[PDB]
């Protein structure tokens, strides 16, 4: 079962930082 | 072309991550500076074009 | 059957075997040789070698380059195409 | 604390990933340049 | 065991050279432990001086990867060859290629020089191993037998001279002279990629992915069978002090006792400062004259030296 394979059919062929908060209300 | 397009989204990617790199109170100064400049200017600010403008 | 076909490449050429000469590295001096002890005082000698090689009243900012010496991102060796300095470097230049 | 993308640091030290006895050296380049010989011709 | 057999001193990382761009398949070194030579990806060969770990010289002139290297005792020559295909004789006295051994199908896989009689032989994707003529740069014989590619040919000067392995997983013993095989082994289940010949025994190993062999002389008598340590395999090589070591492409070094196989050392090594984890592994090493210091060739672009620890026991 392991080596089952996923076909390999082609389809050819996010984190914020807070220190932008700091800045902007700064600003 | 592939290879700058690359290094770009890591370098976005980066400055979203990394957050921005001016830090703060040296943002602060930049504003506040150009305050004054703009100050002992006389700098009037340019408005948004009127429905009627002759040029 | 043997085709009598030729070709410019296959023509003779350093029909002659050089073989190694005795200040060249002979074998025979090979078998001879303590090597450890060489490769020992050499390397010695390669350390010895290193040792002996070694107003404006008005401002926004006070001094940004106070510690900023350089780093070692050029004595590092990436094994990896697109963060090595040498792949930085060339995608600096190229691009605008 | 805050780091520029004009540096960032990705990866540890050459040197502290292998430890400190074994000698880590980055050979770029070469010396003795070509038109030197690897075994020198006897004469 | 014998009895808890032959105590050997544990080998420890030295020294950790950069400076390949591709990854270093192949090292050799020189008979005067001067200077040792390496084939890359990169398409170059880089001769390093042994000592000082600098690089002395660059090389360009293949096309593609070069695969191995092989510097000649008697003469002062290099032999590599590459997947391009092609063979060729560098004059180590003017640094440049003076002959170039034409007609393998597929990429070259390995080589090596008949120690006393001026013949190459080599190994190809194509399924056959050459003989050639050094001097005239001549197909003597071609090797036709295993069903995939010959991985590793070793030459020896006494009863069976070629020695050599496919990815067919079977080994055959070639009669020189002749150029047909005297001896089928068929006893490793997944594709052999690394022989060697004991230096004063007068017998052979074999590694494969699942496990490797010794072999008894001429004829390929069983022996044993060195368990232990499971990877795709790529390098064994033996020392005159019987320390045999074998490569891997996960990255691990295993130490054996070629007289029991007990395994003494295990060493996984850290890769390079940036690279990745999948990136790893050895493709090849080997010993200096001396037998003091152990060289690698590693996907990370690196050599490593390690060298034998003197406060060990």
């Amino acid at each position: 079962q392991e080596w089952k394979i996923p076909p390999c059919i082609s389809n050819w062929k996010v984190h914020i930082n807070e220190n932008f908060a700091k800045l902007a209300e700064a600003l | 072309t592939r290879l700058y397009l690359k290094a770009e989204q890591e370098r976005q990617h980066n400055y979203l991550k990394d957050g921005p790199y001016i830090t703060a109170e040296e943002a602060v100064a930049v504003y506040t500076t150009t305050v004054h400049w703009l100050e002992s200017r006389r700098f009037s600010p340019i408005p948004f074009p009127p429905l009627s403008y002759k040029h | 059957q043997l085709s009598k076909q030729y070709s410019s490449r296959d023509l003779p050429s350093h029909t002659k075997i050089k073989y190694r000469q005795t200040t060249q590295d002979a074998p025979e001096e090979v078998r001879n040789r303590d090597f450890r002890r060489e490769l020992e005082e050499r390397e010695r000698a390669a350390a010895r070698e290193k040792n002996r090689d070694r107003w404006d009243d008005d401002v926004v900012f006070k001094n940004c380059a106070k510690g900023v010496d350089d780093q070692k991102k050029d004595k590092r060796f990436v094994n990896d195409t697109l963060r090595s300095e040498f792949h930085k470097k060339f995608m600096e230049k190229y691009i605008k | 604390e805050v780091v520029l993308h004009e540096d960032k640091k990705y990866y540890p030290t050459a040197e502290e990933v292998y430890g400190p006895e074994v000698e880590t050296i980055v050979q770029e380049e070469d010396t003795q340049p070509l038109t030197e010989p690897i075994i020198k011709p006897v004469k | 065991t014998m009895p808890k057999p032959q105590w050997h001193p544990p080998w420890k990382l030295y020294r950790v050279i950069s400076g390949h761009l591709g990854w270093v398949r192949c090292i050799a070194v020189e008979p005067g432990n001067q200077w040792f030579v390496t084939g890359s990806a990169d398409r170059t060969i880089k001769i390093w001086d042994l000592a000082s770990g600098k690089l002395k010289l660059s090389l360009t002139g293949h096309i593609s990867t070069v695969r191995g290297v092989i510097v000649s005792t008697r003469s002062p020559y290099l032999f590599s060859c590459g997947e391009d295909k092609q063979v060729k004789c560098w004059d180590l006295e003017y640094n440049k290629v003076i002959r170039h051994y034409h007609g393998h199908l597929s990429a070259v896989y390995g080589l090596d020089l008949h120690p006393t009689i001026d013949v190459l032989v080599t190994c190809s994707r194509d399924s056959t191993a050459r003989i050639w003529d050094v001097r005239t740069k001549a197909s003597v014989h071609t090797l036709s037998g295993h069903t995939n590619a010959v991985a590793t040919v070793r030459c020896q000067a006494a009863e069976p001279q070629i020695i050599t392995g496919s990815h067919d997983t079977t080994i055959r013993l070639w009669d020189l002279v002749a150029g047909k095989t005297r001896v089928t082994l068929t006893n490793h289940k997944k594709s052999v990629r690394a022989v060697v010949l004991h230096p004063r025994h007068y017998t052979f190993a074999s590694g494969s992915p699942d496990n490797i062999k010794q072999w008894k002389f001429p004829d390929g008598s069983f022996i044993q069978n060195l368990s232990g340590h499971n990877a795709i395999i790529n390098t064994l090589t033996v020392n005159s002090d019987g320390v045999l070591v074998s490569g891997a492409d996960n990255g691990t070094m295993h130490l054996w006792d070629w007289r029991t196989g007990y395994n003494f050392q295990r060493v996984h090594a850290a890769v390079q400062p940036g690279s990745l984890d999948s990136e790893s592994g050895i493709f090849a090493c080997a010993f200096d004259q001396s037998e003091s210091r152990l060289l690698t060739a590693e996907a990370d672009k690196t050599i490593k030296v390690y060298r034998e620890d003197d406060t060990a026991t």
